[PDB]
């Protein structure tokens, strides 16, 4: 289905302990693929997928040198940032990076981005039509002159447009059997009995791909979205994720229930029910 | 494939 | 600043099988700075051999990180995950649940 490549920049000082930490990761849609960690001996960047590995020193040369300089990029800002909202230099603070690009079905550009964050909040990002701005306060305001005068803006759009997304499509050739695999969710429910007039029913959603799924309750058809626990998809560490939603169901009304899974990998919504 | 142009700073 | 309190789950990669070789899992999320303590516990016990995967974040800023470590599900063996943050007055324990 759809795709998109995606970079993670975190810069964290550390006041009176030398060069701030920064950690840079990449992926393509739920896969990371690369990595770079400033505290690493190799001061390289490392691949993460196995895909990616057949790429040449040639690529791995280059990617460090880009990484290094993205790295010395935010150590700089560190410190400008620290200046715009005059605070002390014994304080840690984070900026934190992302760009990437979004492509449909049919592995066409369809969506760009360029942000950043100062200590957990908005601070300056590319908007929709890669060519304007968004500043919240003053400081912001600064940057996008800034960045303005140096037409940062055409520049980043060529990279997402053109770069950004031949890059992805590669990726997704060159990893076929792992990026362009969906596979449907394993479905199961347990029942367990939580006192003598309640019990427990948990619906669960195994070893698919990508994250992106939907898990709702009913109760004769109606939703119970208030009166469910939703756990956050999660990573099973082999590549595919994980999820479940559980109700409380009182003793005799089982068959009222029923699960529903929405997923790439499955041609019709699934409907379960404990029976 | 990391941006390759010289991010400009803060 | 704003500071964000980690989300926590512990699992298992695979379902629990007495036995039968597993990763134990402690997934952590939304939190806010990156600065953070995780610990798998085995009867009490901090594992030593346990990995984490590179720090990234969601579209909100917040981080997320995954801890893990091989190990074989038993009976008697009690299993669980230790977080401390800044935005908890005092570490998280949250107990392996097969059921969870």
């Amino acid at each position: 289905g759809s795709h998109s490549m995606r970079y993670f920049f975190t810069s964290v000082s550390r006041p009176g302990r030398g060069e701030p930490r920064f950690i840079a990761v990449g992926y393509v849609d739920d896969t990371q693929f690369v990595r770079f960690d400033s505290d690493a001996a190799s001061q390289r960047m490392e691949p993460r997928a196995p895909w990616i590995e057949q790429e040449g020193p040639e690529y791995w040369d280059g990617e460090t040198r880009k990484v290094k300089a993205h790295s010395q990029t935010h150590r700089v800002d560190l410190g400008t940032l620290r200046g715009y909202y005059n605070q002390s230099e014994a304080g840690s603070h984070t900026v934190q990076r992302m760009y990437g690009c979004d492509v449909g079905s049919d592995w066409r550009f369809l969506r760009g981005y360029h942000q950043y964050a100062y200590d957990g909040k908005d601070y300056i990002a590319l908007k929709e039509d890669l060519r304007s701005w968004t500043a919240a306060d003053m400081a912001a305001q600064t940057t996008k002159h800034k960045w303005e005068a140096a037409h940062v803006a055409e520049q980043l759009r060529a990279y997402l447009e053109g770069t950004c997304v031949e890059w992805l499509r590669r990726y997704l050739e060159n990893g076929k059997e792992t990026l362009q695999r969906t596979d449907a969710p394993k479905t199961h429910m347990t029942h367990h009995a939580v006192s003598d007039h309640e019990a427990t029913l948990r619906c669960w959603a195994l070893s698919f791909y990508p994250a992106e799924i939907t898990l709702t309750w009913q109760r004769d058809g109606e939703d119970q979205t208030q009166d469910t626990e939703l756990v956050e998809t999660r990573p099973a560490g082999d590549g595919t994720f994980q999820k479940w939603a559980a109700v409380v169901v009182p003793s005799g009304q089982e068959q009222r229930y029923t699960c529903h899974v929405q997923h790439e990998g499955l041609p019709k919504p699934l409907t379960l029910r404990w029976e | 494939r990391l941006y390759q142009n010289p991010t400009t700073y803060i | 600043m704003i500071q964000r309190t980690p989300k926590i789950q512990v699992y298992s990669r695979h379902p629990a099988e007495n036995g039968k070789s597993n990763f134990l899992n402690c997934y952590v999320s939304g939190f806010h700075p990156s600065d953070i303590e995780v610990d798998l516990l085995k009867n009490g016990e901090r594992i030593e051999k346990v990995e984490h995967s590179d720090l990234s974040f969601s579209k909100d800023w917040s981080f997320y990180l995954l801890y893990y470590t091989e190990f074989t599900p038993t009976e008697k063996d009690e299993y669980a995950c230790r977080v401390n943050h800044v935005t908890l007055s005092q570490p998280k324990i949250v107990k392996w649940d097969r059921d969870m």
